[PDB]
This record gives C-alpha cells, sequence and structure tokens, in this order.
C-alpha cells in the first residue's frame, strides 16, 4: 500500500 | 521449600525491570509535558464548521510522530518486518494517542488541559473537528475510567506498548512473533502489578487494563468510521496533514 512517511519515520 | 513452590512466588526479574526502564525512558523522550511545540500548529479557532480541524489535525499528526518514536523503542518491536511494524502503527496510532492524552485529561472539568486556555480542549472543540457524540461521549468515559485506575507510570507505558504490539491487528503477517513480543510485555505488567502495586488499587487491575484495550478497539472502530466520513469530503481532507492521510487513510 506504500507508506513512505511511516516507513521513513521507522528507519 | 521445593524448587516448585519457590518458583511460584512472583518476582520481577532483572529483564522485566529492564523492560520497564526502557519504556519509561521512551515515554520520557516522546511526551513533552511542557507542550512547547503546540505553538507550531495551525491556531485553534473557537467560535464555523470544522473550525478546530486544522489545529487538532496538526496536534494528532504531531502525536503520531511521537507514537512512532515510542514504538521503535519497544523491546522486540524492531525485530518485526517493516510491513508488520507499519500495520501495527497504522492500527494502533489513534489508540495510543487516546492513551497518551490521559496525561493532560483532567476530571476537574472533563477536558484535556495542555497548560493554557488556548490549548485546553473540551467536548465542544472535538465536535468542531468533525466528530460526534457517538465517539466523543465514549472517549470521555474512557478517559474517566482510565483516570480512575490511577495507574503507575510504569503501568501506563506498559499498557501503551501492549496496545501497539497486538497480534490480532488487521494486516499482521507474523502474528506468532507479534504475540511473543506482546506476551513478554503482558507478563511484565502482570508481575509488576502483583509485586509493586499495593492493594486495594491492585484489585483485578490487569483485567481492568485489558478491558481498556477492548474499549480502545471500539473507539478505534468508531473513529475510523467518522474519519472516513469526514475525509470523504475533499475540502475536509485538504485540512488534514500528509502523515494523517497516510496513517489513518486516504
Ligand atoms: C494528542 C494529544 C492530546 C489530546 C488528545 C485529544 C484531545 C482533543 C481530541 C482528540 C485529538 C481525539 C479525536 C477524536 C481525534 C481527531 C483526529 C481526526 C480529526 C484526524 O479524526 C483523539 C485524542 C483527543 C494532548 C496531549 O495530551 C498530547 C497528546 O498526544
Amino acid at each position: 500500500k506504500n507508506h513512505p512517511m511511516l516507513m521513513n519515520l521507522l528507519k | 521449600n521445593s524448587p516448585l513452590k519457590d518458583s511460584l512466588r512472583p518476582k520481577l526479574s532483572e529483564e522485566q525491570q529492564h523492560i520497564i526502564a526502557i519504556l519509561l525512558d521512551a515515554h520520557h523522550k516522546t511526551y513533552d509535558p511542557t507542550y512547547a511545540d503546540f505553538r507550531d500548529f495551525r491556531p485553534p479557532v473557537r467560535m464555523s464548521p470544522l473550525s478546530m480541524l486544522p489545529h487538532l489535525a496538526d496536534l494528532v499528526s504531531y502525536s503520531i510522530q511521537k507514537v512512532i518514536g515510542f514504538a521503535k523503542m519497544i523491546p522486540g518491536f524492531r525485530d518485526l518486518t517493516s510491513d508488520d511494524q507499519i500495520v501495527l502503527l497504522k492500527s494502533s496510532a489513534i489508540e495510543v494517542i487516546m492513551l497518551l492524552s490521559n496525561q493532560s485529561f483532567t476530571m476537574d472539568d472533563m477536558s484535556w488541559d495542555c497548560g493554557s486556555q488556548d490549548y485546553k480542549y473540551d467536548v465542544t472543540d472535538v465536535s468542531k473537528a468533525g466528530h460526534t457524540l457517538e465517539l466523543i461521549e465514549p472517549l470521555i468515559k474512557f478517559q474517566v475510567g482510565l483516570k480512575k485506575l490511577n495507574l503507575h507510570e510504569e503501568e501506563h507505558v506498559l499498557l501503551m506498548a501492549i496496545c501497539i504490539v497486538s497480534p490480532d491487528r488487521p494486516g499482521v503477517q507474523d502474528a506468532k512473533l507479534v504475540e511473543a513480543i506482546q506476551d513478554r510485555l503482558s507478563n511484565t505488567l502482570q508481575t509488576y502489578i502483583r509485586c509493586r502495586h499495593p492493594p486495594p488499587g491492585s484489585h483485578q487491575l490487569y483485567a481492568k487494563m485489558i478491558q481498556k484495550l477492548a474499549d480502545l478497539r471500539s473507539l478505534n472502530e468508531e473513529h475510523s468510521k467518522q474519519y472516513r466520513s469526514l475525509s470523504f469530503q475533499p475540502e475536509n481532507s485538504m485540512k488534514l496533514t500528509p502523515l494523517v492521510l497516510e496513517v489513518f487513510g486516504n
């Protein structure tokens, strides 16, 4: 579903 | 005493104390009780329809970022796949925000008081963000019931972590691993209550806390319903933030 911002905050 | 009998005696293990210490620190590093950053949000407007949506959208978006930071520090959380971390945060964010907010909530007038009149939110403010009593009344009831538990901060942060790492969340892949992570936290909480929470406050406290998790699922479901209705209107969706759209839905 692509969650770029969530994905980036989780890095 | 036999090894069995002695083993049945509850004791907070060093690892369990360690878990509590990490979660307390994580909360310390992600919840600002000075509320200094609220200046940064679009201004609250209290009078027009949805006049409080810009401000409360900004508050919520800010708080989602804090929830993510807390989640990353939960022992075990980062051993999950990226996908599972994402689904757990998407599903729990609103619930953890509701839990976090109990810190500013006050039963003096049943509002969320963040240090100044500008940043004091009551049921009228929430309705002016596009929500109805169907959510707001149970939300207040929840805040009251949680406040009545008079949780130790230790219990508060354990509850938030347990909320986040729930195996039955929609989209969860490795439910078995999420469950193992949660169980370590749940056992830590149960043992903390037995050894550190003196009666009568401890009476059925764990069961009461798990009931609050069930309450949060119901609040989550209703919020999602009202949010979908709210965000269905493009002019409303325009007032949200990119992070809120990504997490709560677009
Ligand atoms: C955020 C925090 C705070 C309060 C939370 C509130 C009070 C106002 C209404 C809110 C924001 C509820 C609303 C139903 C959520 C509306 C969100 C949206 C408009 C996008 O559908 C959820 C939690 C409630 C203040 C402080 O405790 C930090 C915390 O972190």
